[PDB]
RNA sequence: ACUCGUGAGAGACUGCCGGGGUCAACUCGGAGGAAGGUGGGGAUGACGUCAAGUCAUCAUGCCCCUUAUGUCCAGGGCUUCACACAUGCUACAAUGGCCGGUACAAAGGGCUGCGAUGCCGUGAGGUGGAGCGAAUCCUUUCAAAGCCGGUCUCAGUUCGGAUCGGGGUCUGCAACUCGACCCCGUGAAGUCGGAGUCGCUAGUAAUCGCAGAUCAGCAACGCUGCGGUGAAUACGUUCCCG
């Protein structure tokens, strides 16, 4: 999640392989959904927060 | 350790509404990327200001930005020139148009974020914390109508080696309880030493109102 | 006419009734062709063996979901209830012998951090 | 029964009674046996002579079998470890070819386990 | 016809919606099917919930869609002018098929 | 099984190279085709990341890509 | 819920073909696991089969050899000091209709016929006369249990 | 009309009868009832512990680099292998394998996505685009184990699929190091596994497929869920563990 990462991975990549997702809050690579955009960090404090619209704490 | 769910994340289908209310179908991650931003730009002049609420209603594109704060005087200066410079950046920073509301809250210190701000930004000003506390509380206890309170303060208090945490409160904090209307604030106070994590809960009470 | 919900796990059965001599018409077919396995054709025709009415009644059966066991308990229960609404004095010694009485035991959620509901990673200690 | 080089056992039936051969599995036997007409069904002892002749030289004629599949793999093999490849060098170590685990598993390339 | 599909996140808000789409057309005067509930669809996405490794002790944050439908039959304008001019909660999406 | 790939810049340099009749060392990044029978005969100098290896090709390279005439990593294990 | 008490067993239907609780339950103790449908195509026809080499009712041939097999005492493993104590207690009737029909199935599979219909059809017949391996089980059971008889006085 | 879909509501409270209870709590049986006694499962982790985990999600005090410990690209590596451990998957066969016929799910997923009939292939798939932002269209009307039938006759085998050779398809600028899938051949170990040890008390164990997220493709036998078929045993606290 450095800023030459963070920044790197907005570009448009020279090949349609090479762009990655990124979550967009903290810019950790790994673990990151396509729904919301946020990793599991970021997918669960704002989602305790009830910053995303909707998503809830599970129990069926 | 304290394995505690953020109770405002653990009643927010019950009784705690959220924050952005909007319905997103394919612009979902637009809409969230736009969220935090607004957020990040609504962090620093706000946080000088007071700000306790960042409430995004969100209708066919427009946008309406809603805060609630505890001084409608610092949020709005010169009527457009405090207020329409951030409302400016936000329709700039954003590809979107803002329609920003500004409001007060009746209480300042019965709202628990509210509450950690003044306690956290006492804390960063070299007071005592064990005074500070003690007088986050005493005021709230009261004042209006409210219930609980707890606050805990863990990190380098006093500037000493060790991160002692501390726990005060007085009468009701039920968190296992689900119609309790709690209110949950956490900021985090900035000292040379370090930052003290500062925590309050406030049980305003019973009362479901469903 | 009378008409029965029968639920078993995820099956759902709804079999009505009519006097006839003795026929079984489940989704177009016959019910010993439908049921293979001549146990679950004493799991169905037991509420009839015991206000025996056996021949003198007949259901005429359409269904949803489950497998084959949750449908041919499913239609036992829904042959029980119909035979609650023929006559409701057959009603005490259908649930006296255990019957009109659907289990509640469905498959349970699977648990995070096991392999199935209810079964641990078999781990060793060192 | 006697055939292209693999002695027939006693009782198999046609369809496995082909597969003995190096060139033949089950597929080419099912394809054999609907190419040229004989039962798949057929045991070995009672299998006709002139059913050899007319299997024998299908299978000799359209198809490859023990010296060449052998002696025709294994200079593939040698060509591949002769010209220095790194499937060569795979060959060469005995290690797996394919690039997969060699960390843990693949023992039935190392084969029979010394311990250090 | 005009078909009116309407998708929510508050089952309240979706049925004080359709009382307010029901008390529009029907106040018009007009032929409407009232609320029928399509079902829903979950998302159901598991967290671990750790920055860091504990693969066990998740959790898991669902995603509840409600779907109500209200069919409309024989349009006039001054019904259709009241579909456009007023939509209260803003939490729901209409869909107009 | 269609178009194979081919090494443009490879491909620009080898025809360069067979038409003058012309056979030099080449060093080259290359580790992904050997593609038209066009490279018999050339020295390629494979490179692992590390330094460059001479390989010769033959008619029996054509099929291999081009990077594995040169291995890249190194075990002896005592 | 064992420490708190007995708990409470589910009731066992009885067999459709042969009517007897005691078939159903050779069935419940065949179920290699899943397929009890494919139990009782095993039981049923081994069933048969012992109905051909009796030319009786199999369920009498199927409760003598069930009786011939079945145990009066069973050996614990109780130590008391240091040593280990092979001690015999009585066998209520459940627990030795349960080591009947399972010694019954487990050495009917170690048993050498080709299917499982032709072990279990020769382990009902061998074990009605008394010359199954099960019945020889049982005569090692009562070898430990005759053999251990003053341990058993603990009253235990 | 029946389902079913989703809204509101009733319903389990020791409430009703019998006995023990100090006439107290509570416990043993009975009735009614869909359900009987916290009906089943979730979500819900008190004060604290362990200097447990994470300065690589993020934020950050202090220290260090600032002509590199920043940054841009090609190639390589993270996949190496005499080993040792750990969790899984496929097995060692007849309750089985293989061929033919046939019956029943639940949940889900879909825009530069899901992609049908038809035609070309043996088959991965190719050509084509019906129709759908989807209780509608597509994932075939959805399954597999099941049932009916035939064959195999206990064998290193019609068990087992590792490995290796040839031949392909698709994704991608690019499948060498390093992708998956299909076809033909190849056909190893393995005959239920020493000391030890693990899981599980009812729709559970066991076994059977299905979908999803991440994702151009996949190392998915993983993870999260969905349903199908469905057992045995619990005498009881002496012993081991908390």
């Amino acid at each position: 999640a450095k800023k030459a990462l963070v920044h790197k991975a907005n570009k448009k990549p020279k090949f349609a392989v090479r762009a990655y997702t990124r979550c967009n809050k903290c810019g950790r690579p790994h673990s990151v959904y396509r729904k919301f955009g946020l990793c599991r960090i970021c997918l669960r404090e704002m989602a305790h927060a009830g910053e995303l619209p909707g998503v809830q704490k599970s129990s069926w | 350790m304290g394995q505690k769910i953020n109770p405002h994340g653990f009643r927010l289908g019950i009784t705690t509404e959220w924050k952005s209310r909007w319905y997103a179908d394919k612009q979902y991650k637009d809409y969230v990327k736009e969220d935090v931003a607004i957020r990040k730009l609504l962090a620093t002049g706000l946080e000088r200001a007071g700000i306790a609420d960042v409430e995004i209603e969100r209708t066919r594109d427009r946008v309406r930005v809603d805060i609630h704060t505890a001084r409608p005087g610092i949020v709005i200066g010169r009527r457009g020139t405090e207020a329409d410079r951030i409302r400016a950046d936000l329709e700039k920073l954003t590809g979107k148009q803002v329609q920003l509301n500004i409001l007060e809250v009746k209480n300042p210190e019965s709202q628990a974020q509210l509450v950690a701000q003044g306690v956290a930004e006492q804390l960063s000003n070299r007071v005592a914390f064990r005074r500070a506390m003690r007088k986050a509380i005493q005021s709230a206890m009261r004042q209006p109508n409210v219930k609980g309170i707890r606050v805990q303060c863990s990190g380098r208090l006093g500037g000493a080696e060790m991160s002692r945490s501390e726990f005060y409160r007085e009468g009701r904090v039920p968190l296992h309880t689900l119609r309790a209307d709690i209110d949950y604030g956490l900021y985090e106070a900035k000292t040379t030493f370090g930052r003290i994590g500062v925590k309050v809960w406030i049980y305003k009470g019973d009362i479901v109102g469903g | 006419p009378i008409q029965t919900v029968g639920r078993r796990k995820e099956a759902v059965v709804r079999v009505r009734l009519v006097p006839g001599t003795g026929q079984f018409n489940l989704d177009g077919r016959t019910l010993e062709n439908y049921f293979p396995n001549k146990v679950h054709q004493q799991l169905i025709k037991a509420p009839l063996v015991t206000v025996d009415r056996v021949d003198q009644f007949d259901i005429y059966a359409h269904l949803d979901g489950g497998g084959p066991s949750g449908q041919a308990g499913a239609l036992r229960l829904a042959i029980a209830r119909a035979l609650i609404l023929v006559q409701p004095e057959d009603r005490p010694a259908l649930k006296k012998a255990g019957f009109l009485t659907r289990d509640p035991r469905a498959i349970e959620r699977k648990k995070y951090g096991l392999k199935k509901a209810r079964k641990a990673p078999q781990y060793s200690k060192r | 029964a006697r055939l292209v080089g693999v002695d027939l056992p006693r009782d198999k039936r046609m369809e496995i009674a082909l597969t003995y051969i190096y060139g033949i599995g089950r597929t080419r036997s099912n394809e054999i046996l609907a190419a040229t007409g004989i039962d798949k069904n057929m045991r070995t002892k009672d299998l006709t002579d002139d059913q050899v002749t007319v299997l024998r030289d299908y299978i000799e004629g359209n198809l490859k079998v023990e010296g060449d599949l052998r002696r025709e793999v294994q200079a593939d093999i040698r060509r591949k470890i002769e010209i220095g490849c790194y499937q060569g060098l795979r060959h060469r170590r005995g290690l797996p070819v394919r690039g997969q685990r060699t960390k843990t598993n693949a023992r039935t390339r190392k084969g029979p386990k010394r311990t250090i | 016809k005009i078909r009116i599909r309407l998708k929510a996140y508050d089952h309240e808000a979706i049925d004080a919606s359709a009382r307010k789409i029901v008390e529009t057309v029907t106040r018009t005067g007009a032929s409407v099917v009232g609320p029928v509930p399509l079902p829903t669809e979950k998302n159901v996405y598991c967290v671990i919930r750790s920055p860091h490794k504990y693969k066990d002790s998740r959790e898991h944050f669902e995603m509840r869609t409600h779907k109500r439908l209200i069919d409309i039959l024989d349009p006039t304008p001054k019904t259709v002018d009241a579909l456009m001019r007023i939509d209260l909660p803003a939490s729901v999406d209409v869909n107009i098929q | 099984k269609k178009g194979p790939f081919v090494d443009d810049h490879l491909l620009k340099k080898v025809d360069v190279q067979n038409e003058k009749n012309t056979k030099q060392v080449i060093k080259t990044w290359s580790r992904r085709s050997t593609i038209i029978p066009d490279f018999i005969g050339h020295t390629f100098a494979v490179h692992d990341g590390r330094k460059h290896v001479p390989v010769f090709v033959t008619e029996a390279m054509v099929g291999h890509k081009l990077g594995e005439f040169a291995p890249t990593r190194t075990f002896k294990g005592h | 819920m064992p420490r708190k008490g007995p708990a409470p067993k589910r009731p066992l239907v009885n067999d459709p073909v042969y009517g007897s609780q005691l078939v159903t339950q050779l069935v419940n103790k065949v179920l290699l696991e899943g397929k009890k449908s494919l139990a009782e195509r095993i039981v049923y026809g081994a069933l048969e089969q012992a109905r051909e080499k009796t030319g009786t009712d199999p369920v009498v041939t199927l409760k003598r050899a069930l009786d011939n097999v079945k145990p009066a005492l069973e050996v614990r493993s109780r130590r008391v000091g240091g040593a280990t104590y092979q001690v015999p207690v009585e066998v209520r009737p459940d627990r030795s209709t349960t080591l009947a029909l399972r010694w019954l199935v487990n050495f009917s599979r170690q048993r050498r016929e080709k299917t499982m219909v032709e072990r279990l059809a020769n382990e009902i017949l061998d074990a009605s006369n008394g010359l199954g391996a099960s019945v020889k089980r049982r005569e090692d059971t009562h070898k430990m249990a005759e053999a251990n008889r003053a341990f058993a006085h603990y009253r235990w």
